[PDB]
């Protein structure tokens, strides 16, 4: 009769996940943009920077 | 060292010696047999391990200046279609089948009989994508009880189309035959057969002579002389 | 009986209830978000380095907390911390086990950790007095292989395996402090949080779950895929994530939200993502597919951007240096390759 | 006046049908063109995890050698022999040798190459770069070590008799050489490819199925094909060479026409990359795909 | 982690004789390794230098040409042997130990010594300070002086400070001009930016009087500074 209890144990599970707070895609898509605007320029594959700083250049061998 | 500091030079001389070192490791390990080591419940997998006995279990054994090492995965009980590509490059599979195993049937269902499970096993292992041009090492074992249990009963309970003189030889080859004809490529692949013996030099033997055989096959297409 | 028959229509119950809840918040959707910015231009990446020596498949690698450094896992039994900016093998460690599936890089830098197909996971001392690398700490207890496994401080890790559970152990005693359990299928990945306070982790059943750390019980799960996840990350903003399955389809799911952000698959791709990582901004997502070379997407518009085609076999591992200068791509033909 | 003085004392300078040149060049166009086409094919290809590769490229590089010093030989060579210095002539002659030599000094590694690799019981590859550069280098340095023997020391210039009616400027013991050399790598040759197949069958008997009984029947057609057509090119043209040995001055006609015996070498250029590249299953995937 | 050294002693102008240094508690099979001469009363010099697996091998060009450097790997062993002794071989020697890898610690390791008596371009490192009274609870400064600029292309700044104390083998305390060792306190520091260097202690204790040394590795020989003195 484990059956129930394993049941018990997944309704529980079920009252757990179902007492959340959610909030519109729209603020959770802006809180992305602003992110990804906020630190653009820190990232050098999206804008390389110039070769004369670049550790990984190929020297002459 | 035309640019390099006085240290950069020693930082190179290790990088070389650990590049000296991997390749002495990864060339002893390239005369080695892998062979992949499979079955189903009370076959005799154990009883076959001992016979050529010195998550994963790694047995290494020699024979004949050949060095034979074999993985039993029997005790993984996960999904198989997660794991099953780390062996795709393996000689050869042993495979390990008991025929005087027909007349039971499993726990889960009555209906169930433990003689299709082993079936529906080969063909799963026999039709894999990694193992299209792979090697199979078939085995009956526990041949011993397979007389006794025919003489009185009949196999018509576990192949009722079959219509033999209810002997040792006649049952023995229809096993064989249908155990073969699952096999679908017939052209790549190279089933082989043997019933196990009380002695272990007879299974040792037939397990040498078949990798022998895939060494040789894979040399040939490996020369481009074939 | 009755008293089955009453909890299972509870349960569909809450499940038709859970749906309703997660249906009514999803007003719109990302595509009318991103789709008046700029996209990204091709990148044009080249192979700066090559870094080869492996004598087998690689299956993880893991870049270093300083970004010049990374570890590779080789199926030949070998775990080789390499020198990025000059392709130097700064440390080589023989393993025990040869199947191994993941390794990790500590934060700190002292310890790397190693395990998979043996149900246990090995921890290595690289800052040693005697000069060399030796096991400091091995943890036991999982009937299933090993996934993935992170480190979540100097001494505290956290390890996925194949029996659907996952643990939160402490290096110091070697016995699990939290057990992590409700997964049906197997689990194949994890990836801990920047404010290394929550953890998702993907499962072979198509749903993730995402955890807490300090409690121990499982707090959000998402679904949507339809076959195995194999690979799972947060985005560095910390309330999103992304996952890779094996019907040709990456899927990105907010934390707040639990619906689908947006998914990444296309027709002429029929292959499974291997990999899934991020970039700095979180505006290159780099996908490894399977059929024989790399991807790039833009993590922000679900088109392409750039492939990563110079492997000859499938890609298994991918990583992004902390200040995101560099990626590198491991694959089974034993040769990584750093780009830029 | 030295080449003159030899030719009439061997007898071409004696009375000294476009046709037959025009099918000499074509035969030419034919196996450069082929050779052309298989080394660039070889070339198409980077996955060189194969040690074979290195092998087919180097035969492929000396048949298109052969190929073209012998255009120079047959444009340059039928009235300019009179004109000319004997320093061109030497020349000549030394690309030639120069170049057999590679094309068969080339079947010899790759004869080595084959039974030194089905010889061992390697269940995998242990990458082994050494024996390959070793062997072609080895090749290269002997073709071109012999095709310039003569030409520091070996000559007839002060001794009419002693050298060959086929060139007038040639010793006999050159060619006793290169006869030596030739039956020294075909009998090579045949011993190597007479063991591969002994050692299939016998390790196939133990186990009878269908695929070791045709795979057996089929490695022992392929090493009989080779060998047959390997010495049904090379053979007249040696016989040839070892008759005029015995043979003398002014006394066996059928020396002036062996030319028709050289363009048979040239053919052995036509059939080297039809067996060796296009008689393997890998080879022949390999070609075809692009 | 130890190292023992013999060999040394009392010698006549002619001789041949060899120091031996054992290892023991560590991989010896992969450190370089180097050799260092003080004289009595006076300053240390560099001697020579062996790289991992036997590799490459230097020497000082003071007596270049005669000191002949062997390593056995198996025993975990060194020699270092010499012919022909003049007057100015009579010091005493340390051999230390060295690994080279990104981000490791170089000359970590002194050894203890052992001395021998003989009875009867370069980069230039100077300090002019030689002496300092001090009380403990009070900061102290030292600077060292070089002739050219020790930062090469990579980056990094090969100057290693380095304390002596009476009958006390030396001891690392600053790597690379900046970073700091292992087994030290945060009391001492060091930072020098193109040719003059220093290095300071915060708080003054009874452990810290002794010889202070600078020493430079941009490139060979190992030139070694004059030192300088805290006393109580
Ligand atoms: C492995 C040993 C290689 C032997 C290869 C055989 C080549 C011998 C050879 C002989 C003659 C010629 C060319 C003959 C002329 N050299 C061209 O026809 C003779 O004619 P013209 O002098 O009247 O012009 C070329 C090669």
């Amino acid at each position: 009769t484990a059956s129930i209890a394993q049941a018990r144990k997944l309704v529980e599970q079920l009252k757990m996940e179902a007492n959340i707070d959610r909030i519109k895609v729209s603020k959770a898509a802006a809180d992305l943009m602003a992110y990804c605007e906020a630190h653009a320029k820190e990232d050098p594959l999206l804008t390389p920077v110039p070769a004369s700083e670049n550790p990984f250049r190929e020297k002459k061998f | 060292g035309c640019t390099l500091s006085a240290e950069d030079k020693a930082a190179v001389e290790r990088s070389k010696m650990i590049d000296r070192n991997l390749r002495e490791d990864g060339e002893k390990a390239a005369r080695e047999v892998k062979l992949l080591l499979l079955g189903a419940g009370e076959s005799g997998k154990s009883t076959i391990v001992k016979q050529m006995k010195i998550g994963i279990v790694e047995t290494h054994f020699t024979f004949k200046d050949l060095h034979f090492k074999m993985f039993d995965v029997g005790g993984q009980r996960s999904e198989r279609k997660k794991w099953i590509h780390c062996f795709e490059g393996v000689t050869a599979i042993i495979f390990c089948v008991a025929l005087s195993d027909y007349d039971l049937v499993l726990a889960e269902d009555e209906e169930m009989n433990r003689m299709h499970e082993s079936m529906k096993l080969f063909d799963s292992i026999c039709n894999n994508k990694w193992f299209t041009d792979t090697s199979i090492i078939l085995f009956l074992n526990k041949k011993d009880l397979f007389e006794e249990k025919i003489k009185k009963s009949p196999l018509t309970i576990c192949y009722p189309e079959y219509a033999g003189s209810n002997t040792y030889e006649e049952a023995a080859a229809y096993i064989q035959c249908q155990f073969e004809d699952l096999n679908k490529r017939k052209d790549t692949k190279e089933i082989y057969t043997h019933f196990t013996c009380a002695t272990d030099t007879k299974n040792v033997q037939f397990v040498f002579d078949a990798v022998t055989d895939v060494i040789i096959k894979n040399n040939l297409k490996d020369c481009g002389l074939f | 009986g009755s008293e089955l028959d009453q909890l299972r229509q509870e349960a569909e119950q809450l499940k038709n209830q859970i749906r309703d809840a997660r249906k009514a918040c999803a007003d719109a959707t990302l595509s009318q978000i991103t789709n008046n910015i700029d996209p990204v231009g091709r990148i044009q990446m080249r192979t700066r380095r090559t870094l080869r020596g492996h004598l087998a498949k690689i299956y993880a690698m893991h870049w270093g907390t300083d970004s010049r450094l990374l570890v590779s896992a080789s199926q030949d039994g070998k775990l080789i911390i390499w020198d990025s900016y000059t392709t130097n093998k700064v440390h080589a460690i023989p393993l025990r086990s040869s199947w191994v599936m993941t390794c990790a890089y500590a934060p700190s830098g002292n310890y790397v950790a190693c395990g998979g197909l043996d149900n246990i996971c090995s921890i290595y001392n690289l800052k040693t007095r005697e000069g060399n690398v030796r096991v400091s700490r091995e943890l036991a207890g999982h009937t299933g292989y090993l996934s993935c496994c992170r480190f979540l401080d100097d001494n505290q890790i956290v390890t996925s395996s194949g029996d659907t559970t996952c643990a939160l152990w402490d290096i110091e005693t070697g016995q699990q402090t939290t057990t992590f359990t409700g997964h049906t299928g197997d689990v194949m990945s994890l990836s801990l949080a920047p404010d290394t306070r929550l953890f998702v982790s993907g499962a072979c059943d198509a749903s993730a779950k995402l955890w807490d750390v300090r409690e121990g019980m499982c707090r959000q799960t998402f679904t949507g895929h339809e076959s195995d996840i194999n690979a799972i990350c947060f985005f560095p903003n910390g309330n999103a994530f992304a996952t890779g399955s094996d019907d040709a389809t990456c899927r990105l799911f907010d934390l707040r939200a639990d619906q689908e952000l947006m998914t990444y698959s296309h027709d002429n791709i029929i292959c499974g993502i291997t990999s899934v990582s991020f970039s700095k901004s979180g505006r290159l997502l780099l996908a490894g597919y399977d059929d024989f070379n790399c991807n790039v997407w833009d993590a922000l518009k679900a088109d392409r951007a750039g492939v990563l085609a110079g492997h000859d076999n499938r890609v298994s591992c991918l990583g992004v240096t902390d200040d995101g200068m560099a990626v590198a791509t491991g694959s089974w033909d034993s040769f990584l390759k750093i780009w830029n | 006046e030295t080449l003159r003085e030899h030719y009439q004392y061997v007898g071409k300078l004696a009375g000294r049908s476009t046709l037959t040149t025009v099918l000499f060049l074509v035969i030419c166009s034919f196996i450069v063109l082929e050779n052309l086409m298989v080394l660039i094919a070889i070339w198409k290809n980077n996955k060189f995890h194969n040690r074979m590769y290195f092998f087919i490229g180097n035969l492929a590089l000396c048949d298109l050698l052969a190929g073209i010093a012998y255009k120079v030989n047959i444009l340059m060579s039928g009235k300019k022999t009179f004109s000319l210095s004997p320093t061109v002539w030497f020349l000549r002659e030394g690309s030639m040798f120069v170049a057999l030599g590679a094309s068969t000094c080339s079947l010899l590694a790759i004869a080595i190459e084959r039974h030194l690799t089905m010889i061992k019981m390697r269940p995998y590859d242990a990458n082994k770069r050494h024996r390959v550069f070793l062997l072609i280098g080895m090749c290269w340095l002997i073709a071109f070590t012999l095709g310039a023997l003569p030409i520091l020391g070996w000559n007839c210039l002060h001794n009419l008799p002693d050298c060959s009616t086929i060139l007038p400027l040639y010793s006999k013991k050159y060619i006793a050489f290169c006869i030596s050399i030739f039956t020294a790598i075909l009998v090579t040759i045949v011993i190597l490819y007479a063991r591969i197949y002994f050692l299939v069958k016998s390790s196939s008997r133990k186990v009878a199925n269908h695929n070791n009984s045709e795979r057996s029947m089929a490695l022992l057609r392929t090493v009989v094909i080779v060998v047959s057509v390997f010495i049904a090119c090379w053979s007249p043209l040696f016989i040839l060479f070892l008759i005029d040995v015995a043979c003398r001055v002014q006394a066996c006609p059928i020396l002036f026409k062996a030319q028709w015996f050289i363009v048979l070498a040239v053919l052995n250029s036509a059939m080297n990359p039809v067996i060796y590249t296009l008689a393997s299953k890998e080879m022949r995937r390999a070609f075809f795909r692009l | 982690v130890q190292l023992v050294e013999s060999g040394g002693g009392l010698v006549q102008p002619g001789g041949s004789r060899k120091l031996s240094c054992s290892a023991s508690g560590f991989a010896f099979s992969s450190f370089g390794m180097h050799w260092v001469r003080q004289a009595p009363e006076k300053g240390l010099e560099w001697v020579a230098y062996i790289s991992s697996g036997s590799g490459t091998i230097y020497y000082a060009d003071t007596v270049k040409g005669r000191f002949t450097i062997s390593r056995d790997d198996p025993k975990n062993t060194l020699f270092l042997q010499m012919t022909s002794l003049r007057s100015e071989d009579t010091a005493m020697y340390y051999c230390v130990r060295s690994i080279y890898y990104y981000g490791s610690s170089p000359f970590d390791f002194w050894g203890q010594g052992t001395t021998l008596t003989v009875s009867s371009s370069d980069i230039v490192m100077t300090q002019a300070t030689s002496s300092v009274p001090v009380t403990p609870g009070e900061s102290v400064s030292i600077s060292c002086r070089s002739s050219k600029s020790l930062l090469h292309s990579n980056g990094n700044t090969y100057l290693y400070w380095f304390l002596q104390r009476p009958g006390q083998s030396p001891q690392l305390l600053i790597y690379r001009m900046s970073n700091l060792a292992s087994g030290v306190p945060d009391r001492f520091s060091g930072s020098g930016s193109g040719t003059a260097f220093t290095l300071t202690i915060s708080r003054l204790e009874a452990e810290d009087v002794g010889v202070y040394y600078c020493m430079q590795h941009l490139e060979y020989p190992l030139t070694f500074g004059a030192g300088t003195k805290l006393e109580l």
